[PDB]
C-alpha cells in the first residue's frame, strides 16, 4: 500500500504548492486530488500534466491485475 | 536379478550398478568372464607417492572401472579410453508503455481534433474551455469536467479501442518466464576469493590442486562429504558428472555444460582396442537412454515486491520531469 | 594470398595463418588457412618439434563400395601422415580404419533453424 | 438519441426506471472488453521426437550431409531409412552451402555438430538454434606411437586452458502491437467524421 | 509381443485449443443481452 498514499502525498503537496502560491484550499485541494486519484467524478496551465499518471498507473494497477488473473 | 557377484578385501553383498551394467553389457559382448573385486585401500588408491585403485603397483590387477576422472599421470601409465560426461566444470521495466513510434497516430490526431475545433467555433466563444476539454480528454475516460457529438463519439471510440490495444499488449508482456562463464574460478574474481563466498574445497580435487596454488592452496577438506553440501545452498565446484547427478535428485545449483572447465581398463595391451571397438560400435545406439532410465535421472511465478520495482519503472520518469518542466515554468513566467 | 596477411588478433597478438595448398577443371590453390586446430597443431609441433605440413582434401564389391570416404580413406591412400584436422567421424568403422585418439573435446548433435516472427486480426469486425 | 447515445459510449459529454437501462450498458462494455481479452489471449521440432521430423513430412526439410558421418549414425537404427531417403535429396558438399541455402528457408532444418551450429548462430544472430544435444560423441593410422604423445598432450590441464582460449577466442562473436491496423482503423474513423462534418455543414446552410 | 510389438508398429507405420474469433462472439453476447433487455421491458411496460 505504500505507493499508493506516497504518490497521493505528494500530488497533495505539488497541487497545494501550485494553488497556495498562485492564490495570494490546501484540504479541499487534497480532497480533489484524493477523488482525481480514484476514478470517480464527485470532484489551469499544468494541471493537466498531473492527470497524465493517473491514467497509467491506473493501467498498470489493473495489468497486475490481469498478471495476477 | 541383474546384480552381480561383489567381494571386497567371508561375506557376500548385494551388488549392482550403472558400473555394473555397462561392465556386464560389454562381457556379453565379448563372452569374456569376469571378478567383481571391490576397493581395500584407500578411497582411490592412487600412486600417491609412487607405491589406478587396482594398478598402483604395474600389473596388480586387470580391469579399471572407476568412475573418476582420467588424468594424465593416471592414463600415462595404462590406457583408458572411455566415453563419459567427462566432469568438467558449478554450485519488461523498460518496455512497459509501448514502442515509441507506434502512438505517432496520437499526435497527428490531437493536431486534427485541434484543426476540427477550430472547424466548430463559427458554426454553433470556447477556445480556452475547448482546449481544456481536448487537453483533458486526450487520455482515457477517466476525467474530471450533429458533428459536435459525432467527432467526440468516434474520438471516445478509438480511444477505448486504444485502451483495449493496451490492454492486450500489457497481457502479452506480463506473461513471461525467467531463470557466466569465463573460467573455473567465479567470472574472471580473484583465484581463491575480498575473503567472501569461500568455498569449492573438496580434497580429481587433486587434479585442479596441482593447477594454477588452487585457491591459495587454502583446501582443508571442508566439504568432507559431497551430500555435506546440502546444508550450502545460499549460506561451490566439484565433479560436474556427479554435480549434475545430486542436482537431478528444489536445490538450483549452477549447471552450464559449456564451461567444462576441466577437461577405463588397465595398462594390459591387446585389451584397449577390442573393447574401444566394441563400444564405438554398439554404445551410440542403447547408451544413452539405458543409462537415463538405469540411473542419472519453470515458468511459474506468482506475486511479489517486483510490481513496486515494476511500477517504478514507470513512475519516476513522469514525476520527475513533470516537476522540473513546472518549476522551470513557475520561476520563468512569473518576471 | 597475395604472402598470407598478416593481422594481429583481438587480444592482440598475431593470429596465425599457415601456407595450406589444395583444390579450391584442375588447379592447384595455395591459398593461406587458420583455425583453432591449426593452432593445436603447432603446440603439438613444438611439442615434439615436429616438420609438419598441410593438404586439402577433394571432398568431406561388386564395383565400388567400401573405399570411397574422402576425409579417411583419402588421407590412407594418399600416404599423409597420421595427422587429421576436423574431428568429423567419431564410430566405431573409422576407429577400426586406422585409429582414433583421445577427444580433444566432446560434442554432440544438434540443429539451427530459422527462428519466427506479427500479431493481426483486431476483430475490435465487420458485423 | 444524442443523450443515449452518448451513455452508451463511455463520456460525459451528455427518472424511475430509467437507471435500468444503464445496468446493460455496464456488462456489455465489460463482454466487449472481455472478446478483446479473449482476442488478446492467443500462442520448432525441438527435438527428434517432434514426430515431423521422424513423420515424413512434404514441407519440413530434415537436411543431412554428403554421407560424411551423419549416414553411419542414422544407418544404425532401422527407422530412419525414410528419413535416409530424404537423406538421398539431402547430402550437400559442405555444411556452409546448407547453412546457405537455409538462410533463405527454402529447407526447414538441417542436423549438425552441436558446436559448429552453436557457434554460427552465435555469428547467425538472425537465425534461432535448438540445442538439445542428443549424441554426445584427431585420428591416426595405427602405426604411428605418437598417438600416445597427442592424448598425453590434451590431456593437460594446461592444454585444456588452451582450448578454452581457443572457445573464448572463436565464441566471443515480443510486443507485437497490433498498431498498424489500428492505425488504418483510426484513419478510416477520421475519413468518416470529415465526411460527416462536409454534411453537417451542408445541413448548416 | 507385449514388450517390443506397440513400440514397433507405432514407430516403423501406424503413425487442439486453437481458436481466434467467429460470429461466435454474436451469439455469446445473446447470452447476456436478451435476458437483460426484455426482462427490463417487461419490468419498464408492467
Ligand atoms: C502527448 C505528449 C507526449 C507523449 C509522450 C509521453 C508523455 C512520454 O514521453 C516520451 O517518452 C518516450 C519514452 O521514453 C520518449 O521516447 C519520448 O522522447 C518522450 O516524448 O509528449 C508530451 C510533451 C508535450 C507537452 C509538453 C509541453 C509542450 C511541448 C509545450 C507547451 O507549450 C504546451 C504544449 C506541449 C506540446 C505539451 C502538450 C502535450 C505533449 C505533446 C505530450
Ligand atoms: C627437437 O626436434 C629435433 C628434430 O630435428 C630433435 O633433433 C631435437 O632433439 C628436439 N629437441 C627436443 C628438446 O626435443
Amino acid at each position: 500500500q505504500s505507493t499508493l498514499w506516497l504518490l497521493v502525498g505528494l500530488s497533495v503537496h505539488v497541487v497545494a504548492v501550485m494553488l497556495y502560491l498562485l492564490d495570494r484550499t490546501l484540504s479541499s485541494a487534497m480532497w480533489f486530488s484524493w477523488g482525481v486519484l480514484l476514478n470517480s467524478g464527485i470532484g489551469r496551465i499544468l494541471g493537466m500534466v498531473w492527470a497524465g499518471f493517473a491514467m497509467i498507473i491506473v493501467a498498470s494497477y489493473t495489468a497486475n491485475l490481469a498478471a495476477f488473473l | 536379478r541383474d546384480s552381480v557377484p561383489c567381494r571386497s578385501q567371508p561375506e557376500k553383498r548385494c551388488c549392482k550398478g550403472f558400473c555394473i551394467d555397462i561392465l556386464k553389457r560389454l562381457a556379453h559382448t565379448i563372452g569374456f568372464s569376469y571378478d567383481l573385486y571391490l576397493v581395500t585401500n584407500g578411497k582411490h588408491g592412487k600412486k600417491i607417492d609412487g607405491v589406478m585403485i587396482g594398478e598402483v603397483f604395474y600389473q596388480r590387477a586387470d580391469m579399471a572401472i572407476g568412475s573418476l576422472t582420467i588424468n594424465e599421470e593416471r592414463s600415462e601409465i595404462v590406457d583408458f579410453s572411455v566415453p563419459f560426461v567427462e566432469t568438467g566444470i558449478m554450485v519488461s521495466a523498460f518496455l512497459e508503455p509501448y514502442s515509441p513510434a507506434v502512438w505517432v497516430m496520437m499526435f497527428v490526431m490531437c493536431l486534427t481534433v485541434v484543426a476540427v475545433t477550430v472547424f466548430i467555433f463559427e458554426y454553433l466563444f470556447t477556445i480556452g474551455k475547448s482546449i481544456w476539454l481536448l487537453w483533458a480528454l486526450v487520455f482515457n475516460n477517466s476525467v474530471p469536467v450533429t458533428t459536435s457529438k459525432i467527432m467526440v463519439l468516434v474520438w471516445a471510440f478509438f480511444a477505448v479501442i486504444f485502451l483495449a490495444s493496451y490492454t492486450a499488449n500489457l497481457a502479452a508482456f506480463m506473461i513471461q518466464e525467467e531463470y557466466s562463464g569465463l573460467s573455473d574460478r567465479k567470472f574472471q574474481r580473484p583465484q581463491e576469493q575480498p575473503p567472501l563466498k569461500f568455498g569449492t574445497v573438496p580434497n580429481t580435487e587433486k587434479n585442479i590442486r596441482s593447477n594454477y596454488h588452487s585457491y591459495m592452496v587454502r583446501y582443508n577438506q571442508p566439504r568432507v562429504e559431497e551430500a555435506l553440501t546440502q546444508l550450502k545452498a545460499g549460506k561451490f565446484i566439484y565433479d560436474a558428472a556427479v554435480l549434475n547427478y545430486m542436482a537431478r535428485k528444489c536445490k538450483l545449483v549452477t549447471i552450464g555444460s559449456g564451461k567444462v572447465f576441466a577437461t577405463a581398463l588397465h595398462k594390459g595391451s591387446r585389451w584397449k582396442r577390442p573393447i574401444d571397438l566394441a563400444l564405438l560400435q554398439f554404445l551410440g545406439d542403447d547408451e544413452i537412454e539405458m543409462l537415463e532410465r538405469l540411473w542419472l535421472s519453470d515458468k511459474i511465478e506468482v506475486m511479489s515486491s517486483k510490481l513496486d520495482i515494476d511500477n517504478m519503472a514507470g513512475v519516476f520518469y513522469m514525476l520527475l520531469v513533470a516537476m522540473g518542466l513546472s518549476l522551470l515554468v513557475f520561476a520563468w513566467e512569473h518576471l | 594470398t597475395l604472402t598470407c596477411k598478416e593481422e594481429f588478433t583481438v587480444n592482440g597478438d598475431p593470429v596465425k595463418k599457415v601456407i595450406c595448398t589444395g583444390p579450391n577443371p584442375r588447379h592447384t590453390v595455395p591459398q593461406c588457412c587458420y583455425g583453432f586446430c591449426i593452432d593445436l597443431l603447432i603446440k603439438l609441433a613444438r611439442t615434439m618439434n615436429f616438420t609438419y605440413e598441410v593438404h586439402l582434401v577433394a571432398d568431406g564389391v561388386n564395383n565400388s563400395n567400401k573405399k570411397e570416404w574422402n576425409g579417411m580413406m583419402g588421407e590412407l591412400l594418399s600416404g599423409q601422415a597420421d595427422m587429421i584436422v576436423a574431428p568429423l567421424t567419431i564410430n566405431n568403422e573409422r576407429a577400426q580404419y586406422i585409429e582414433f585418439s583421445k577427444p580433444f573435446k566432446y560434442q554432440g548433435l544438434t540443429i539451427l533453424v530459422k527462428k519466427e516472427i506479427r500479431s493481426t486480426l483486431d476483430s475490435f469486425q465487420p458485423f | 438519441m444524442w443523450f443515449s447515445w452518448g451513455v452508451l459510449l463511455n463520456s460525459g459529454i451528455g427518472r424511475i426506471l430509467g437507471m435500468v437501462w444503464a445496468g446493460f450498458a455496464m456488462i456489455i462494455v465489460a463482454s466487449y472488453t472481455a472478446n478483446l481479452a479473449a482476442f488478446l489471449v492467443l500462442d520448432r521440432i525441438t527435438g527428434i521426437n517432434d514426430p515431423r521430423l521422424r513423420n515424413p513430412s512434404d514441407k519440413f526439410i530434415y537436411a543431412t550431409v554428403k554421407q560424411s558421418s551423419v549416414d553411419i549414425y542414422f544407418r544404425r537404427q532401422v527407422e530412419l531409412s525414410t528419413m535416409y531417403r530424404h537423406m538421398e535429396k539431402h547430402n550437400y558438399e559442405s555444411a556452409a552451402e546448407a547453412i546457405q541455402a537455409v538462410r533463405d528457408n527454402k529447407l526447414h532444418a538441417f542436423i549438425w555438430d552441436s558446436a559448429v551450429l552453436e557457434f554460427e548462430a552465435s555469428q547467425k544472430c538472425d537465425l534461432v538454434t535448438t540445442g538439445e544435444l542428443f549424441f554426445r560423441s584427431i585420428g591416426m593410422r595405427k602405426d604411428s606411437p605418437w598417438k600416445q604423445n597427442v592424448s598425453l598432450s590434451i590431456l593437460k590441464s594446461h592444454e585444456n586452458g588452451f582450448m578454452e582460449d581457443l572457445d573464448k577466442t572463436w565464441v566471443r562473436y515480443a510486443p507485437a502491437t497490433l498498431t498498424f491496423e489500428n492505425m488504418a482503423g483510426v484513419f478510416m474513423l477520421v475519413a468518416g467524421g470529415i465526411v460527416a462534418g462536409i454534411f453537417l455543414i451542408f445541413i448548416e446552410i
